[PDB]
RNA sequence: GUUCCCGGGCCUUGUACACACCGUAACAAGGUAACCGUAGGGGAACCUGCGGUUGGAUCACCUCCU
RNA sequence: GCUUGAGUCUCGUAGAGGGGGGUAGAAUUCCAGGUGUAGCGGUGAAAUGCGUAGAGAUCUGGAGGAAUACCGGUGGCGAAGGCGGCCCCCUGGACGAAGACUGACGCUCAGGUGCGAAAGCGUGGGGAGCAAACAGGAUUAGAUACCCUGGUAGUCCACGCCGUAAACGAUGUCGACUUGGAGGUUGUGCCCUUGAGGCGUGGCUUCCGGAGCUAACGCGUUAAGUCGACCGCCUGGGGAGUA
């Protein structure tokens, strides 16, 4: 909205532009994470974890 | 903005309770000890055309309150100028 | 302030340069000072200035032409 | 008794020295009442304007309990030292922790 | 209307000026509080921590001199 | 001369003048073009076509020096900085930026006056 | 085609005018807005500098971004 | 004797509020040095002045002097006047949640006392910019008048004197009462401040309106509406707010 492109380009580079769509624990389980697969960006690497 | 822990020294030898400066006794003595604090700045920088308007404020209040103890408990003026001293 | 891009002008773009003030500060230290002035003047700018703000509430309400 | 945030700077030169002269500073508010809250050591980075000539000088912030009386006193040794060049004493508040 | 001054409060700091960045132009200028969805208490506050940026030379005047 | 490069046009509009001062990034100047200068007396030289007619004053006078990646120094918001900066990005100029550095004053001292 | 030029009408802004537009300082923005306070000066109105206020006038056009 | 009046404390905030001193940076007058040109400046126009004794222009170093663009908001402080960088110390006034009290300690005025922008002057210093008296060139029949270049007084720091105003939102002051909206500025209490808020309360200020007043415009919780308390002023103009 024009109230939200002008404090937009204020408010920092990515002010309301990304947004949270992660990967959710599927809806009726309960159990345990114990091994994560990870595979980083072929050629730059991940950041810590 | 005021000395506390002198302050509340004071209202602990006039009052009868730690809550207790609604006295006249106590009161007086409060805006004495402002005035006791207000002579370090009357003594310097010559020109306060602002802080003047506090001065005659304050002893205004002074005078008057200490002038209506006068005319009903001598009991507590003789007392009060005898505890503090706020004659001279 | 300054402007450059490499190579995609054909043109001087001093746009950023007016969107700062240019005659902004131009205006306020090229004559005398006269203290007072500015404010007198903003005087009869402010109350046209909710006059805009009086006609969009002149617009809203009526207007069957 | 009162929270100061002493933030002073040096020039990248006293830089390599400073680290003693922090503990030059320091010494007397240990011995006379004080403890601090977040000392902050950022390096040579980029400075806004050229002091007379060179750029990016060394930021050093200390932000530490004090008595007003010794501040006054250390900042007038600030004013004359040639490691300090500009720096800013505060009033009270809240102590810090973080600021990264 | 912006998720920054919904978890914004008590006096935003000068130390590192990363979001200070987001108040000024690339000139130096300031936004008033007006452009900037955000009360004069607090634009007026960053501001004068700005002017003590500039004693410590975090930001310069204008750009260049 | 000077084996110069960077030529340093210090574009200064005052008000019924364009005074152009082409320069050396050490201040090693090379030379003048003037709105008034050129003719153009009255209000004329308030006129950018007199600026213009000054921005080719200052495009030659360096065919000795050789001005190519020019940068463009601008204050004084005058009668140039429109047809000026444009006539030397029209007369054959690669200019690598142009500047608008003004050391705006905080207006500490006091200023001349003028219509009343 | 109404932007040039002569005359006309409507709406509108403005007036200490309605007996009705030796020097111009106020009344249209009188083509230099006004008045009070202070010092000084010149045949003289008034002017110059400093502080304040509204018992002042148009915010209409010409070049650029949606 | 008792409390809705006045007032202070415990616990806090904001501020061109004042005061003494110090400091940062740009611009300007000018000085030294390298480069370099014949114009700069000004106005409707011309001109005084400067210029090969090299001005204006550019970069580096720098000493006096006064003042703070952008943050700036019919916004903030105050009895009023008046007042815009930052820091250290001093400090008056305004306001609020929850309690504790003397118990009307409240309001105002002739004589009286204090503040008093700017200006005049005395005195120890000062003079970048502007600029009373005045000089040159023009508009002009004339210039002691719009303009430009110079320039004494003044402007500033500190102490005082005559003690003045459109010192005017022209609205005297303490206080109580009287359907709302757009707001702005500064705090606070309650609910999950999830969140850019919802419900109340005080200070200052602006616009449109009801009650009411009024010649009318309009003021309109900051009143020119409704009362009480205290003081000054007017009896047509001029003379004169003068000897």
């Amino acid at each position: 909205t024009p109230e939200e492109k002008l404090l937009r380009a204020i408010f920092g580079e990515k002010a309301s532009d990304v947004k949270d769509s992660s990967l959710r624990v599927p809806n009726g389980v309960s159990g345990t994470v114990i091994d994560v697969q990870v595979f980083t960006r072929d050629g730059v690497e991940k950041d810590k974890r | 903005s005021l000395s506390t822990e002198a302050t509340a020294k004071i209202v602990s030898e006039f009052g009868r309770d730690a809550n207790d400066t609604g006295s006249t006794e106590v009161q007086v003595a409060l805006l004495t000890a402002q005035i006791n604090h207000l002579q370090g700045h009357f003594a310097e920088h010559k020109k306060d055309h602002h802080s003047r308007r506090g001065l005659l404020r304050m002893v205004s209040q002074r005078r008057k309150l200490l002038d209506y103890l006068k005319r009903k408990d001598v009991a507590r003026y003789t007392q009060l100028i005898e505890r503090l001293g706020l004659r001279r | 302030i300054k402007v450059r891009e490499n190579e995609p002008f054909d043109v001087a773009l001093r746009r950023f340069k007016r969107s700062c003030e240019k005659a902004g500060v131009l205006a306020e230290v090229r004559r005398r000072e006269f203290y007072e002035k500015p404010t007198t003047e903003r005087k009869r700018a402010k109350a046209s200035a909710v006059k805009r703000h009086a006609k969009k509430l002149a617009r809203e309400n009526a207007r069957r032409t | 008794m009162r929270h100061y945030e002493i933030v002073f700077m040096v020039h990248p030169d006293q830089s390599e020295q400073v680290p003693g002269m922090i503990e030059r500073y320091t010494a007397a508010i240990t011995g006379a009442e004080g403890k601090i809250h977040r000392l902050e050591d950022w390096g040579r980075r980029q400075l806004a304007y050229p002091i007379n000539k060179l750029h990016k000088a060394h930021y050093v912030l200390m932000n530490v309990e004090a008595p007003q009386e010794v501040i006054d006193e250390l900042e007038t040794t600030f004013r004359f030292n040639d490691a300090v060049i500009r720096s800013m004493v505060m009033r009270t508040k809240h102590a810090v922790t973080e600021a990264s | 209307f912006c998720r920054f001054t919904a978890e914004g409060v008590q006096e935003i700091d000068y130390k590192d000026i990363a979001t200070l960045k987001n108040y000024i132009t690339e000139s130096g200028k300031i936004v008033p509080s007006r452009i900037t969805g955000t009360r004069a208490k607090y634009q007026r506050q960053l501001a004068r921590a700005i002017k003590r940026a500039r004693y410590l030379s975090l930001l310069p005047y204008t750009d260049r001199h | 001369r000077k084996q110069v490069s960077d030529g340093v046009a210090h574009i200064h509009a005052s008000f019924n003048n364009t005074i152009v001062t082409i320069t050396d990034r050490q201040g090693n100047a090379l030379g003048w073009a003037t709105a008034g200068g050129s003719g153009f007396r009255g209000s004329r030289k308030s006129t950018p076509f007199a600026a213009q007619v000054a921005a080719e004053r200052c495009a030659d006078a360096v065919k000795e020096y050789g001005i190519k990646n020019l940068e463009v120094m601008v204050k004084g918001p005058g009668p140039g900085r429109e047809s000026t900066i444009r006539a030397l990005n029209a007369a054959g100029f690669r200019i690598t930026n142009i500047t608008d550095v003004t050391p705006i004053p905080h207006n500490g001292c006091r200023p001349p006056k003028k219509r009343r």
